């Protein structure tokens, strides 16, 4: 099943400042008082961070490119965000990953989903709505797990494809501030490591109402960071080596 | 560990030896100096009880009794200012007997004069 | 900054240290810088290459490390040497020469 | 010394002659079948993959739940997870040291005394000194001078040997 | 300018580091010689006309 | 083949730094005798002979 929604408003997305967000533990090796140079697929501090909305009559789906990875920064309250989707074709002719998180577990399946123009989820006001593919015939990896989740709560998640690993890192952020990003550090600790072994070049973020929430794009490029570590393992500042000639 | 790394080792002859007896020199050397520099007499001078010197004050040069490191407060605060095979060799004279040493000196140098350099 | 000096060579030797170290984590061309993983991943007659393409650079590296190390006892040696004459000249009599 | 110095005359002093290896004696391999932890050994630690030689003691480090192994500066492994039970383990390498031989002229005597370098006297007339470990030398309270020199304020002498 | 030149370079570690800190240190070092030598005096002395 | 080429520049430019620490020593020392005698002769007159 598959829906079209044509009540939506016509807005151009936004941008904003990344600040200095984007950051993840780059191995699962404990480091404690030293500063770490490391080369990694990083996202470039004081960016320009793409903007997109979900406000009543915005409801921000678009077709963004993956490229080498993506940050994903969300505003949220009230749990509208549930889900990703992550493909080239986005069809039956190639395979395709899902990643959803409903009212019980989080699922992660790879299969050849026929997707819809327009995947959603829904809550009845409970969840009795679910309309993402119409068919799935090939699966080769399934993953049942935890619950992974003024605005008040801020979730950053971090995804790579290198080698066959998709790798998922996340943060979850207590915070009051109403409308942007606020500015900060904090280090992704990481996730998940998924064995997918898929090509990945496109994604989707998953009358009708839509609950207030915001949602952040940022793109990962190959460069240098030197990472702090405390006396307590944890990462509390860095430096972009390429910024500018202070941080160089 | 490895014992064909170390097989394959012995094909390029005394490298190692070499190498081991070169900074068997620089350690050595290094003591050396410092004999050269602070082992230069061989009477340990200590100042009288009284300091009486006629209004020269040298407390903070002459070494601390209330402190266990026997070290001038000057001393005391140039130490605190300065903060896979490999091995460490601690050096002949500690820093006791180096501050020891130059305590000597001064003991000397206040007592009498240049005399104790050039004999009695 | 006082105390530049010491602090320069006590930062100088450790440096040494620290890059000597390091460079044992380096290949110097060879598929791995960890012999237990070319010992167990390849045979005896490619392995002795790969082996010799690490005991070349790491020997390589410690020759350097030995070569500054004696420049930089030269250096000290001489320092020392200087610090000997002040102590003869400056502290056990009086120095006419000036500065 | 003697094969050390190409000589059958060895001069009165000290000479670096060896090196000493506390050689590993077990092999623990712990994934997450896992042989029973053996601590306060020098054993081959083989953790969820990453290999060494090692003594393994308690370690005071609270590790992040994500992290299971653990670098220094010199990106060398100091610390490291238990798969079995999440305990922190740290890794300290196995004891080495030079090995020195401490003598007087072969015209006087053919006593020598041995020095391990930076080696405790537990893991080898055996004296505990901040150099190292030196046995064979007769330890005074009386201060003479340097005869032969072992560092640390410690000077060996022939009178037997005593440091 | 050969891109794979620099990626085989790279396997060598930090011997190019060691290189330029030598140098740089020399080139400090012929400074700090020269105001050694000259730069001893803080007043600039002129003479009579 | 670019390896090879690689060893054997790298081997030369550590060569040519060589040199020029051992001379930079030499400058070194004679740039201190230098200041010595600029301290010693001109800012005073010596005893020293010679
Ligand atoms: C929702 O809208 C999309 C976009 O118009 C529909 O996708 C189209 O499906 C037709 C099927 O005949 C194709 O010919 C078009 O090329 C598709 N368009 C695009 C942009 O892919 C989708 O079918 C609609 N959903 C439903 C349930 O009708
Ligand atoms: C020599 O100088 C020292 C320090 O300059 C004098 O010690 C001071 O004594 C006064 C009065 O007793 C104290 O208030 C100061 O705190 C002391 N200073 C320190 C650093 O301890 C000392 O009295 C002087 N005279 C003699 C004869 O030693
Ligand atoms: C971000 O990009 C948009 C267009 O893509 C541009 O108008 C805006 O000025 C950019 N912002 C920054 C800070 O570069
Ligand atoms: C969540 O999804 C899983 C997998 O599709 C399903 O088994 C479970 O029943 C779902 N939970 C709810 C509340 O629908
Ligand atoms: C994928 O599915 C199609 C039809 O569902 C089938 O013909 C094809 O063999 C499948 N391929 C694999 C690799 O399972
Ligand atoms: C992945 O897909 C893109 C476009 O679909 C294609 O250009 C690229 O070559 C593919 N890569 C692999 C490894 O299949
Ligand atoms: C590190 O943890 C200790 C408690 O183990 C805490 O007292 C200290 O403040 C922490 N430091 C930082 C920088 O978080």
């Amino acid at each position: 099943q598959c829906v079209n929604f044509t009540t939506r408003t016509q807005l151009p997305p936004a941008y904003t400042n990344s600040f200095t967000r984007g950051v993840y533990y780059p191995d699962k090796v404990f480091r404690s008082s030293v500063l770490h140079s490391t080369q990694d697929l990083f996202l470039p501090f004081f960016s320009n961070v793409t903007w997109f909305h979900a406000i009543h009559k915005r409801f921000a789906n678009p077709v963004l490119p993956f490229n080498d990875g993506v940050y994903f920064a969300s505003t949220e309250k009230s749990n509208i965000i549930r889900g990703w989707i992550f493909g080239t074709t986005l069809d039956s002719k190639t395979q395709s990953l899902l990643i959803v998180n409903n009212a019980t577990n989080v699922v992660i399946k790879v299969c050849e989903f026929q997707f819809c123009n327009d995947p959603f989820l829904g809550v009845y006001y409970m969840e009795s709505e679910f309309r993402v593919y119409s068919s799935a015939n090939n699966c080769t990896f399934e993953y049942v797990s935890q619950p992974f989740l003024n605005f008040k709560n801020l979730r950053e998640f971090v995804f790579k494809n290198i080698d066959g690993y998709f790798k998922i890192y996340s943060k979850h952020t207590p915070i009051n501030l109403v409308r942007g990003l606020p500015q900060g550090f904090s280090a992704l600790e990481p996730l998940v490591d998924l064995p997918i072994g898929i090509n990945i070049t496109r994604f989707q973020t998953l009358g009708w109402t839509a609950g207030a929430a915001a949602y952040y794009v940022g793109y990962l490029q190959p460069r240098t960071f030197l990472l702090k570590y405390n006396e307590n393992g944890t990462i509390t500042d860095a430096v972009d080596c390429a910024l500018d000639p202070l941080s160089e | 560990d490895s014992t064909e790394c170390s097989n394959l080792l012995l094909q390029y002859g005394s490298f190692c030896t070499q190498l081991n007896r070169a900074l068997t020199g620089i350690a050595v050397e290094q003591d050396k100096n410092t004999q050269e520099v602070f082992a230069q007499v061989k009477q340990i001078y200590k100042t009288p009880p009284i300091k009486d010197f006629g209004g020269f004050n040298f407390s903070q040069i002459l070494p601390d009794p209330s402190k266990p490191s026997k070290r001038s407060p000057i001393e005391d605060l140039l130490f605190n200012k300065v903060t896979n095979g490999l091995t460490v060799l601690p050096p002949l004279l500690t820093d006791e007997m180096i501050a020891q040493y130059t305590s000597a000196l001064l003991a000397g140098t206040i007592t009498s004069g240049w005399t104790f350099g050039a004999g009695p | 900054s006082a105390l530049g000096k010491l602090q320069d060579v006590v930062n100088q030797n450790a440096q040494a240290l620290n890059t000597l170290v390091k460079q044992l984590s380096s290949n110097f061309g060879a598929i791995s810088s960890v012999l237990n993983d070319i010992l167990s991943r390849l045979d005896p007659p490619e392995a002795e290459v790969q082996i010799d393409r690490l005991i070349t650079g790491r020997l390589q590296s410690l020759q350097t490390y030995v070569t500054q190390q004696l420049i930089r006892a030269a250096e000290i040696r001489a320092s020392a040497n200087l610090a000997a004459t002040k102590m003869s000249e400056c502290v056990l009599g009086q120095s006419k020469r000036v500065d | 010394t003697k094969c050390t110095l190409k000589s059958f005359t060895v001069e009165k002093g000290i000479y670096q002659t060896s090196n000493f290896r506390v050689q590993p004696t077990e092999s623990i391999v712990r994934f997450p079948k896992s042989t029973n932890l053996v601590k306060n050994k020098c054993v081959n630690f083989n953790f969820n993959g990453l290999t060494g030689t090692g003594v393994l003691t308690e370690s005071n480090k609270k590790f992040l739940p994500f992290q299971q192994f653990g670098r220094d500066i010199a990106d060398t492994t100091d610390a490291v997870r238990d798969p079995q039970t999440l305990e922190i383990l740290d890794i300290t390498p196995c004891s080495f040291g030079g090995v020195s031989v401490i003598t007087p002229g072969t015209n006087t005597s053919n006593q020598v005394a041995v020095l391990y370098q930076g080696v405790n006297c537990t893991e080898v007339n055996v004296f505990q000194t901040r150099a190292g470990c030196l046995i064979g030398a007769e330890h005074v309270n009386n201060s003479y001078e340097c005869d032969i020199p072992i560092g640390a304020g410690i000077c060996a002498s022939y009178q037997s040997i005593i440091a």
